């Protein structure tokens, strides 16, 4: 409590590029476990189209699967719009 | 027959001349300019984000056109 804070204050006194460097890595570190966007940046990412998305063969037992970019089945990023 | 003229300093004397150090504060705390720079660094990464975001739907974007140009 007040030695730490004695620390801190000769810290601060003496090293201030350390102190810096210190706060700035332990929050890189802690902060994005914290956050919502997070899931949003791997949501991001798995939504880019690098490669052509193969059709699959019909058998009439999909009903969640569109037979048309169109049709409302399938995924969507109106998220993404807003976003 | 006339005075004694030599050069001599004014009647009275001559007016002070300084010589102490002058070297003025002329500052901001330090608060203030870690305030500062804080403030531009938070602005900056929201225009950043939004940028960013943007930039990511048009290469969505293009990439669509691309898949639908392939077969
Ligand atoms: C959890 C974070 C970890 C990851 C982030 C770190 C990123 C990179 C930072 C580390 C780089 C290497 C650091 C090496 C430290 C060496 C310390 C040392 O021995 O140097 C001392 C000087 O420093 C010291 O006195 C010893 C350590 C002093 C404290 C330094 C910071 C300790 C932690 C304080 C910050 C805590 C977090 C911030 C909280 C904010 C407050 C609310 C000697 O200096 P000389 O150059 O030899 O002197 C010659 C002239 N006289």
């Amino acid at each position: 409590a007040g030695r730490i804070a004695s620390f801190l204050k000769n810290a601060w006194a003496k090293e201030p590029v350390l102190v810096a460097s210190f706060a700035i890595g332990g929050l890189a570190i802690i902060l994005p476990s914290l956050s919502p966007y997070t899931n949003y940046a791997i949501r991001i990412n798995r939504a880019t189209p690098y490669n052509y998305p193969v059709p699959l063969r019909d058998d009439g037992n999909m009903p969640d699967v569109p037979s048309h970019p169109q049709d409302p089945q399938g995924p969507s990023l109106e998220w993404l719009k807003n976003l | 027959a006339s005075k004694v003229k030599q050069d001599m300093p004014p009647p009275g004397g001559y007016g002070p001349i300084d010589y102490k150090r002058n070297l003025p504060r002329r500052g901001l705390s330090g608060y203030s300019m870690f305030a500062v720079g804080i403030g531009t660094l938070l602005f900056g990464y929201w225009s950043m984000m939004k940028w960013n975001r943007e930039r990511r739907r048009l290469q969505i974007e293009d990439f669509e056109a691309r898949i639908a140009l392939m077969p």
